[PDB]
């Protein structure tokens, strides 16, 4: 049973995360939370399939999807801080511009 | 008779003055350019009929290739 | 051991002039001596340069880029299929990049960045389109969406600009997991990321009752990333807001480019691997959902990027219905369909650039345009009628596909839904040309003349439209042998 | 039993996530979360990802967001809103999720029902691949910057843009 | 009697070279 | 690190040298190859000599292109002179100078 | 009115030259890069009229 | 929340988990029937395939 | 096409990994034994 039991724990992080993405309408911050949620549940997939498998690839790769993570939280918390300077708020009411 | 050579140059010339009154400017208002249009349009139509002759030569045995792939199935 | 690295020769190149631009402009950006210049247009050019040289390096290098194929195996796979789409990514990106000079210099934009972002996004796609396993794959597609995030938001003060950034980076993660998470599945099922290996599996069994869930929901979430990229309905709504919240450039940028990458990596995966029947449903229902929406969507618009977001959206589900008949006629026509569609697109946007310098925004701002440009006016007109797909100019060989595709699959429903959505589209195509000749508004606006890149590039690709369908011969046996080449 | 305990704890450490009020609250729960995924890593024998996701999942991903969210001083009018009414499209999304997805491996991974007998004594051991065992770190490490190394340059260019985006993005020189 | 600008010059000379080396790129090929 | 120059679409040229040596591909470039390198060389100095007068640069915009100018033509000029030797362009120079030497 | 236009009909050919290329420099601007580089561009005092003959 | 209602939460948790297990276990001890199931449709398929392409 | 993994573009890792068989990381461990 461990290999439904490990695939399950990253299972139920990745629902929260859409679960985040779902109950977050008014707060974007959590949803780039949720999103990151998923990102670590991927990641944790492909180490457990590492072991069950007896394959490298598996890790390898999660180390570049570590590294991908990083650079998209990065650039994701700038493009908060000048949403944020330009409205001086974060609600999602002044994010609405674009539309049609 | 209409060679790839002349219809390359129309093409050039007309693709000079075609810029010069897209920018509001005299059809010819810097001849040198249209000289030298004349000149890439003519060496552009005279490769592009070559290209199209080698490509065809490519594309015939990558075809056969794929025939005989095929034929192989009923053996 | 050197010999070996001649694989990648274009791609050293671009990286290492692509670095060297941007320690000359940082070093000459911050210079108080030469009184912090602005470098944007100084390192367009250069960069204009550095892709042309890259190009020349590829194209005359074609059989050496298949030098020591076992040795990089592993890593890429390039042949004549790569060979074509690299070449047309970086034709692209040169044309775009000569579209934005005015852009700088009259905008004054002077962040020289721009360009190093758009050519670690062009050495990015080049790399997209060579990818032949899934983390190649993934880590080429993220490099390239970090770069277009990053770019999106460039007018940092402008409420448009940080709002098209910010849903791009959420929306953009979000597939990106999605997309991920059915690699790990694929890789948890089979033991395998490469290509070859993942076709020498799937193979004769598809779906032979002991289907591998895990197989197919890897596929599944896999396709949905693809789809979200080619901004297909219903993970289309995205790309009209970041395109109309954009800087012009980057919108033109968009457009083009990371279709060309992203149709690479999917003929590559899906059309070169085996679950089949169940994906190309996929792609003809999203085709069918993408023309009626995009015509919909279009004819409500009232802003000219809108409308021709809009209209890319309807090209896009054009373009999967070969896709989804899974022929060589149908990966040939798609091939066709892309690439006629990019010239338009960079004929389309290199007038709207031109008409940014007097900040054009609605259609009816076009109005009396036939008295204040005349040539310009007919030039635009021209565009529209090939969106249209009027033959006979270039853009009707699209048209043409989508019914030649139906009759023969026996799809009568698309034939009909690709019957009501041209007309559709014809409508909101002429209502431009309609405000350019027939319109008589009371307050007219100006618009200042063209560059000359601009000019010459619109010159070029308007005779393209207009003269294509007299000597098609070249594109025609391209596409053949792309089309052939995925499979031998 | 182990992992029904870590699941448990990154279960409600998850939900504390995406539903606590305050924000700097929810990147403390995002930390618990990684400290779980760390044991449970270690419960697969990878030290070096165990030990490395709590050198950059926490120390520095969440440093990150932690400095930002605290910075940011958010009023909860601004991000309030209640969620009694999302529970049924919760519900059947995270149904078909769960009914799907929860059970993706048990028509190809089946599970080893235990039984009422000592399988443990049918366990061979080859002392061949014991004589030189390797690390996590080596096992990786032999990889890495030669048959895989493009990919590791690939990262580093991700790496570069996002320098390069953060400071494009938000610097202003005094 | 001289032209100054040693910047230009050295510019002229490239540009001198890139027209001739094109020619004669094209007659050896 | 095993290697394996082994192409996937043969040479159809005679193959003078398989796998050659950095030196002596340098060594064996030809004219063609020099006037390539040169011209892309003055091309690139041209373009960073123009493009650099109005912000005020053209100097170090010279020296700038004429780097990249430097790197892409030698890297051109040895494609062509490899691919010369390995049997993959036309060849008749180093096949004459081999069937000599 | 007199004195800026005297000013202007008596200029030399070089300094015509000289507030061509400035008149071209300050025509636009990017404030948003200019707070990046941490600089403020002030227009020169020879492109700058005199409060006599401003509208207010 | 409070430390008794995350404690509460985690008990919660654990009692769910424990069911998953159970649901597991049921899953892996149908999977002859299923078997049996999907061996019954085989053969009724492919007597109907046999039987349709007679004519 | 008929076979088209049969192709020889297609088994390029039939060739390549016999060449890396005595890599460390991926050998039996009975080779070390008898090496
Ligand atoms: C015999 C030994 C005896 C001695 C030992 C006894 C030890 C004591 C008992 C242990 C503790 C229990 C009591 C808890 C504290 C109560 C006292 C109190 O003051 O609470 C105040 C509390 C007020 O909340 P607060 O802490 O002050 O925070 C205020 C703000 O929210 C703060 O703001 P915030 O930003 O921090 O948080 C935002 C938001 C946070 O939002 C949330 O947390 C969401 C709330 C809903 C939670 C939904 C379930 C989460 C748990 C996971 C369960 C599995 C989920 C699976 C889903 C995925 C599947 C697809 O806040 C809330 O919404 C608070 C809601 C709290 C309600 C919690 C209800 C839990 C669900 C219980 C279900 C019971 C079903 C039983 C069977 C389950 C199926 C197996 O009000 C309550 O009384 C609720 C707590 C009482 C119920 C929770 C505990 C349940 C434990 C049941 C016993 C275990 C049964 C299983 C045993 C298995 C054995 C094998
Ligand atoms: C063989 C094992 C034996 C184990 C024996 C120990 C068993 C303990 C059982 C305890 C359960 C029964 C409790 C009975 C009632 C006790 C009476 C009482 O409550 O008065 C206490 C009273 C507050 O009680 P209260 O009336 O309920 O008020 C609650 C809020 O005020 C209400 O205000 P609010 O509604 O606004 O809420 C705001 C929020 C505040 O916002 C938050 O975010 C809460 C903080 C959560 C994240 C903080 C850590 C991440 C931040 C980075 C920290 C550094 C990271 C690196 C260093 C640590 C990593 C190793 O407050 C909370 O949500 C509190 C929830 C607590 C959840 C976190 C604790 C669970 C951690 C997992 C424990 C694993 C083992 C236990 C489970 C075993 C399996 C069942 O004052 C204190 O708690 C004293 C403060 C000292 C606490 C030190 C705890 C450790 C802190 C340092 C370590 C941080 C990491 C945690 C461990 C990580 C493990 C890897
Ligand atoms: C620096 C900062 C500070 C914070 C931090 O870092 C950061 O600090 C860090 C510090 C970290 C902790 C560090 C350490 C642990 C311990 C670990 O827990 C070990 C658990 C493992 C080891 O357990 C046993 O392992 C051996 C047995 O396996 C025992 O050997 C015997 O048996 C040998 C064989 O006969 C003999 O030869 C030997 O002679 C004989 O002695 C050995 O003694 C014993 O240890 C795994 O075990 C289980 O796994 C089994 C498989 O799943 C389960 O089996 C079950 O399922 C099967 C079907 O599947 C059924 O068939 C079975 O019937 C049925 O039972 C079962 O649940 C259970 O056995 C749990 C994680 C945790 C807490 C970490 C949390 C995270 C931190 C706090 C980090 C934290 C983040
Ligand atoms: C049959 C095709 C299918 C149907 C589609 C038809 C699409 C067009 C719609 C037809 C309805 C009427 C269209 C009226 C357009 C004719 C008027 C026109 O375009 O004249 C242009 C002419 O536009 C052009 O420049 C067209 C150039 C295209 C060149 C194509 C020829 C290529 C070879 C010619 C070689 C050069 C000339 C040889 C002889 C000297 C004048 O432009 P202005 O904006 O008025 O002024 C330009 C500025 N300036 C005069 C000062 C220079
Ligand atoms: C008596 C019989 C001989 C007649 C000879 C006639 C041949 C003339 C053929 C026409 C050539 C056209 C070349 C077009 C390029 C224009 C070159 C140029 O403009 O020179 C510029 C720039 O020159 C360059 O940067 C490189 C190009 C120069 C190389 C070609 C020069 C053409 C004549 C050759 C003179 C050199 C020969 C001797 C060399 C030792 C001088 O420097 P700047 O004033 O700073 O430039 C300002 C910007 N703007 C370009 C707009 C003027
Ligand atoms: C053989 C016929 C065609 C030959 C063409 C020249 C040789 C090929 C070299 C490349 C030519 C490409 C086109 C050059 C002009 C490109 C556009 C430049 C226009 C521009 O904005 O900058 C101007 C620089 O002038 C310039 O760039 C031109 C500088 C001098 C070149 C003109 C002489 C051409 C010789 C033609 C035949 C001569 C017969 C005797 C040999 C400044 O514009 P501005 O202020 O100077 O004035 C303009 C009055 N609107
Ligand atoms: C964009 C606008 C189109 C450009 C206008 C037309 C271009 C014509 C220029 C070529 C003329 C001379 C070519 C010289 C030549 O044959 O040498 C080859 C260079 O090919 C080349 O120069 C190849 C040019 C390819 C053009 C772009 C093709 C795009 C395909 C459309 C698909 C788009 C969808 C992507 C998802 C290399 O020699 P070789 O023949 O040995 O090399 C392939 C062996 N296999
Ligand atoms: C008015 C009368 C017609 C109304 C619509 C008829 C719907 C039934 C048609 C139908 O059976 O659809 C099948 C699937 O086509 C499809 O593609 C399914 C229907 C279209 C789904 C995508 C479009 C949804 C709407 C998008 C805009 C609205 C957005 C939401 C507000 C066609 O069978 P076939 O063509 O596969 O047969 C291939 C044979 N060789
Ligand atoms: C196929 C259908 C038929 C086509 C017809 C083919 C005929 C060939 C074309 C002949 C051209 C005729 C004109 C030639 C003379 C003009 C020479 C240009 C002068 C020049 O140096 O231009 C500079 C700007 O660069 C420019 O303006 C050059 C850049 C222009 C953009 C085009 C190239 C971009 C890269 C490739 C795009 C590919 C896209 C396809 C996907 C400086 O100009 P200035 O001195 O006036 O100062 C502008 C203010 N800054
Ligand atoms: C490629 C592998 C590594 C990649 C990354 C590192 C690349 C190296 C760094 C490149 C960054 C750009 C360096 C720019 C140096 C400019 C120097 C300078 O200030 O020049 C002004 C300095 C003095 O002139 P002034 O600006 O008039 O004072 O030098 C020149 O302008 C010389 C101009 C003549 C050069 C013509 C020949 C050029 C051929 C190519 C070399």
């Amino acid at each position: 049973m461990d290999l439904i039991k490990y695939f399950t724990f990253s299972m139920i992080i990745f629902i929260l995360g859409i679960w985040g993405i779902l109950l977050n309408r008014r707060n974007i911050l959590i949803m780039l939370m949720s999103i990151e949620l998923m990102l670590l549940a991927v990641n944790l997939n492909f180490l457990v399939f590492s072991v069950s498998l007896d394959d490298m690839m598996g890790q390898v790769f999660a180390l570049l999807v570590l590294t991908v993570a990083a650079a998209e939280s990065a650039i994701g918390l700038a493009i908060f801080v000048i949403t944020f300077r330009v409205r001086g708020t974060i609600a999602v009411e002044f994010i609405n511009s674009i539309q049609g | 008779p209409i060679s790839a050579t002349m219809v390359g140059a129309l093409l050039g010339l007309g693709t000079q003055m075609y810029s010069n009154a897209l920018r509001k400017l005299p059809y010819m208002r810097h001849p040198w350019e249209h000289v030298v249009g004349m000149g890439l349009g003519a060496v552009f139509a005279n490769q592009l009929v070559k290209w199209d002759v080698k490509l065809k030569e490519d594309l015939d045995v990558m075809l056969a290739k794929a025939r005989a792939a095929n034929e192989r199935r009923y053996f | 051991m050197f010999n070996l690295f001649l694989a990648v020769f274009p791609e050293i190149f671009i990286i290492n002039a692509t670095f060297i631009l941007l320690i000359h402009g940082v070093v000459f950006s911050t210079s108080k001596k030469y009184d912090y210049p602005p470098l944007a247009s100084n390192v367009g050019w250069l960069g204009l340069l550095s892709v042309l040289i890259t190009l020349l390096l590829l194209a005359a290098g074609a059989p050496l880029l298949t030098i020591a194929h076992l040795f990089w195996n592993n890593l890429f796979r390039r042949d004549n299929f790569t060979y074509f789409c690299q070449i047309f990514l970086l034709l692209s990106t040169a044309g775009t990049i000569s579209m934005c000079f005015d852009f700088f210099d009259q905008e004054r934009f002077d962040a020289f960045e721009f360009i190093v972002l758009i050519l670690l996004s062009t050495c990015g796609m080049l790399f997209m389109i060579s990818a032949y396993d899934l983390i190649a794959m993934y880590l080429a597609i993220e490099l390239q969406s970090l770069c277009f995030y990053v770019i999106a938001a460039s007018k940092r003060k402008s409420e448009f600009s940080t709002e098209a950034g910010l849903k791009y980076l959420i929306l953009g993660a979000f597939s990106s997991g999605i997309l991920l998470f059915g690699c790990s599945m694929i890789y948890g099922s089979t033991g395998a990321t490469h290509f070859d290996q993942l076709a020498k599996i799937l193979t004769g069994y598809e779906i032979t009752g002991a289907r591998s869930s895990g197989i197919f929901m890897g596929i599944l979430f896999i396709a949905v990333g693809f789809l979200f990229k080619i901004t297909a309905v219903p993970f289309h709504m995205w790309a009209p807001d970041i395109y109309e919240g954009s800087p012009t450039p980057v919108t033109a940028f968009l457009s083009i480019a990371p279709k060309i990458s992203i149709f690479a990596n999917i003929l590559r995966v899906f059309i070169y691997g085996s679950y089949g029947a169940t994906l190309q449903q996929i792609f003809f229902f999203c085709s069918i959902a993408s023309m009626i929406l995009g015509a919909l969507a279009a004819m409500a618009q009232t802003k000219v990027k809108r409308l021709l977001a809009y209209s890319s959206i309807g090209h896009v589900g054009y373009i999967c219905i070969g896709f989804s008949c899974g022929t060589i006629e149908g990966i040939q026509s798609l091939l066709i369909g892309i690439f006629i569609y990019a010239l338009m697109t960079m004929d389309a946007f290199a007038i709207v650039l031109a008409l940014r310098q007097t900040r054009v925004k609605y259609i009816a701002d076009l109005g009396a345009l036939a008295k204040t440009n005349p040539i310009l006016a007919i030039t635009f007109s021209i565009t529209m009628f090939s969106y249209a797909g009027i033959p006979p100019l270039a853009g009707f060989c699209s048209k043409f596909y989508l019914f030649f595709a139906a009759l023969g699959c026996g799809a009568y429903f698309l034939a009909l839904v690709g019957v009501v959505t041209s007309v559709i589209g014809c409508f909101y195509y002429i209502r431009l040309v309609k405000r350019m000749f027939f319109d008589t508004p009371r307050t007219w606006i100006l618009y200042e003349p063209m560059d000359r890149n601009k000019s010459l590039l619109l010159a070029m690709t308007s005779f393209f439209i207009t003269l294509f369908l007299l000597y098609p011969s070249p594109l025609f046996s391209v596409t053949h042998q792309m089309a052939l080449s995925l499979y031998l | 039993m182990i992992l029904s305990v870590l699941s448990s704890l990154a279960l409600v450490s998850g939900l504390m996530v995406v539903r606590a009020k305050n924000p700097v609250h929810s990147v403390l729960f995002f930390i618990l979360v990684f400290c779980d995924t760390s044991g449970l890593l270690l419960l697969l024998g990878l030290d070096f990802f165990a030990m490395i996701f709590l050198v950059v999942y926490i120390g520095a991903i969440a440093v990150l967001f932690l400095f930002v969210v605290m910075m940011f001083h958010i009023q909860i009018a601004e991000i309030h809103e209640e969620v009694l009414r999302y529970l049924p499209v919760s519900g059947i999304i995270g149904l078909i999720f769960w009914w799907e997805m929860f059970f993706i491996l048990d028509n190809e991974s089946i599970p080893l029902l235990p039984t009422q007998r000592n399988t443990t004594s049918l366990r061979y051991t080859v002392y061949a691949g014991k004589v030189r065992s390797w690390t996590n770190l080596e096992t990786l490490g032999n990889l890495l910057y030669t048959y895989y190394f493009v990919w590791f340059l690939v990262s580093s260019l991700i790496l570069l843009v996002a320098m390069i985006g953060a400071i494009v993005l938000t610097m202003h020189r005094t | 009697k001289v032209s100054e600008d040693k910047n230009r010059n050295y510019a002229v000379v490239a540009g001198v070279v890139a027209i001739v080396g094109s020619i004669g790129w094209y007659l050896k090929a | 690190m095993n290697t394996d120059i082994t192409a996937l679409e043969k040479a159809q040229y005679p193959v003078v040298d398989r796998n050659p040596a950095f030196t002596k591909v340098v060594g064996n470039f030809s004219t063609l190859d020099y006037l390539r390198f040169s011209t892309i060389t003055g091309i690139s100095v041209t373009v960073g000599y123009l493009s650099g007068i109005k912000p005020g640069i053209k100097g170090p915009s010279m020296v700038t292109g004429g780097l990249i100018g430097l790197m892409g033509g030698f890297m051109y000029a040895y494609q062509n002179s490899a691919g010369r030797l390995m049997g993959f362009f036309p060849n008749d120079g180093e096949v004459a100078s081999y069937q000599k030497r | 009115l007199a004195q800026i236009h005297a000013s202007e009909n008596s200029k030399s050919f070089e300094q015509i030259e000289v507030e061509r290329a400035l008149r071209k420099k300050y025509a636009r601007k990017d404030e948003d890069y200019d707070s990046m580089l941490g600089i403020t561009r002030e227009t020169p005092p020879e492109l700058i009229l005199p409060d006599n003959v401003l509208p207010g | 929340v409070k430390v008794l209602t995350y404690f509460g939460m985690t008990l919660a948790a654990f009692a769910f988990w424990q069911s998953m297990d159970k649901v597991h276990v049921w899953i892996a001890l149908h999977q002859d029937e299923k078997q049996e199931r999907m061996e019954k449709e085989a053969e009724v398929r492919r007597v109907r395939a046999e039987l349709l392409r007679k004519a | 096409p008929y076979g088209f993994w049969t192709f020889e573009r297609h088994n390029a890792q039939l060739r390549w990994d016999p060449q890396i068989s005595q890599v460390a990381g991926r050998r039996d461990p009975y080779d070390d034994l008898l090496e």
